[PDB]
């Protein structure tokens, strides 16, 4: 929290078989799941609740 | 730069595959298919000069 | 037998300086009759010593009803991919 | 004006060589520069 | 003036704001299907990307 | 291949490249100058249509 | 991002690594056109972006009759005169601060005290 920036930085580790086709779609399968993990990630709440508001 | 055809397009455009390979057309000039009139050519020519 | 001449292109004349003159209507549509360039001299074209601009000056044939004056502008310098290309029928018999 | 110029006298072409005989431009596009007499 | 008739083009940006992939495609008079714009832009003569 | 394509010969030449595009344009320090914008004016003003 | 395009054809090059250097490399999916990368980024996602606030502003902005005019001082030139407008993002999430374009020197500031 101390840093002026707040940055997170993610690598996908590669199996032990080493694939030769995936490298073409390598890049492109990290916006895929850079898309998934935007979208479909549930820090915390209950789903289908938008916003919340407290009243008195 | 060894173009396709019209069929072959079609059968890429279609559900093949979710996506063309990004070196697709480098993967099909090793194999032979889709050259180039002047490699179709020159092989042609170099195969009479052989001779 | 069919042609009695060559067929291939013509690279002969290739290296020949030519301009590319875009024309007012008044100046154009007496200009691109052919029922005139008889070969007459149609004006001068002068260009200072040191370039940077061109003008055109026209004969007293105009009959005083347009400009004797005109500025060539330069609209591009440097110009490629622009050629000058000719095409006329071939001689057909043997 | 001064002579600080040069002017070249601008003739028309003969109409005897204009007939049987088209002139178009060619353009050819591309970004590299394309010359046939030497490319 | 000429014909008095209306056709329509429409372009379409297919795909929302969560998806991976959002293309457009252009509808065309009398081909029944939506095609990419860059196949029309190649048919009309401008093969570069 | 194709052993039938069915050209059209024709007698062509290049004659000449192109090195400068120009643009006549009347000098407007010219007697005769304010003619042609009239002429231009006329352009618009006119009604061929009876 | 910086969008390359290739030397020979036009077409557009895609970023490819060459394990026998560890390194990144443009190539043209159809002539076989290699360039090494000046920068190692390839993509960039703007959630939050604000590329669009000052959109249209023009060597004649000052003619349009309608945009506001206002006394503040300009700190490039000093001068008094100047046009106002606010953002030009339609999204319904932007503040409602001013951009000012100088009349006399095509300088633009804003009236941003918070964050400038
Ligand atoms: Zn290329
Ligand atoms: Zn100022």
């Amino acid at each position: 929290d101390n840093d002026e920036k707040l940055i997170i930085r993610c690598r996908v580790v590669r199996p032990k078989s080493l694939d030769a086709e995936t490298e073409a779609e390598e890049d492109h399968m990290l916006k895929k799941i850079e898309n998934t993990m935007l979208e479909n990630i549930t820090l915390r709440g209950v789903e289908n609740i938008e916003r919340v508001v407290m009243m008195k | 730069y060894a173009t396709l055809t019209i069929d072959e397009a079609e059968k890429r455009m279609d559900k093949k595959s979710g996506e063309v390979p990004r070196w697709l057309m480098k993967h099909l000039d090793n194999i032979g298919t889709t050259t180039t009139r002047y490699d179709r050519t020159r092989r042609k020519l170099k195969a009479v000069a052989d001779q | 037998k069919v042609y009695e001449e060559s067929l291939d292109l013509d690279l002969e004349r290739s290296n020949r300086q030519v301009w590319l003159v875009r024309l007012p209507m008044f100046l154009a549509e007496k200009w691109r009759d052919r029922n005139n360039l008889h070969g007459q001299e149609l004006g001068k074209i002068r260009i200072n010593k040191d370039g940077s601009k061109i003008t055109l000056l026209l004969n007293e044939n105009d009959n005083d009803s347009i400009p004797h004056e005109y500025d060539l502008e330069l609209t591009k310098k440097v110009v490629e991919n622009e050629y000058v290309f000719t095409e006329q029928n071939l001689k057909k018999y043997q | 004006d001064p002579n600080e110029y040069n002017e070249f006298p601008l003739r028309a072409i003969p109409k005897e060589d204009l007939e049987n005989m088209r002139t178009h431009l060619l353009k050819f596009q591309s970004k590299k520069k394309i010359n046939p007499v030497t490319d | 003036k000429g014909s008095r008739f209306i056709s329509t083009l429409q372009v379409k940006l297919y795909g929302r704001e969560g998806s991976s992939a959002r293309t457009i495609k252009a509808t065309l008079p009398y081909i029944k299907q939506d095609i990419p714009i860059v196949i029309i832009f190649r048919a009309l003569g401008i093969i570069p990307d | 291949y194709i052993p039938y394509v069915k050209t059209i010969p024709k007698k062509t030449a290049i004659v000449g490249t192109v090195c400068h595009e120009c643009q006549v344009m009347p000098s407007m320090n010219d007697p005769n100058y304010h003619k042609i914008v009239e002429q231009r004016r006329n352009i618009v003003k006119l009604n061929n249509k009876e | 991002t910086t969008f390359r395009f290739c030397r020979d054809c036009n077409n557009m090059l895609y970023p490819r690594e060459d394990k026998e250097n560890n390194r990144l490399l443009f190539e043209c999916r159809t002539c076989s056109y290699v360039e090494e990368a000046g920068s190692p980024l390839v993509y960039r996602h703007e959630l939050i972006t604000n590329i669009g606030e000052t959109a249209g502003v023009v060597q004649d902005i000052g003619s349009d009759p309608t945009l506001p005019r206002s006394d503040r001082e300009c700190p490039k030139c000093h001068s008094r005169e100047n046009v106002f407008f606010q953002s030009q993002q339609r999204r319904k999430d932007t503040s409602m601060v001013l951009f000012f374009v100088c009349l006399s020197c095509s300088h633009i500031f804003t009236s941003d005290q918070k964050n400038k």
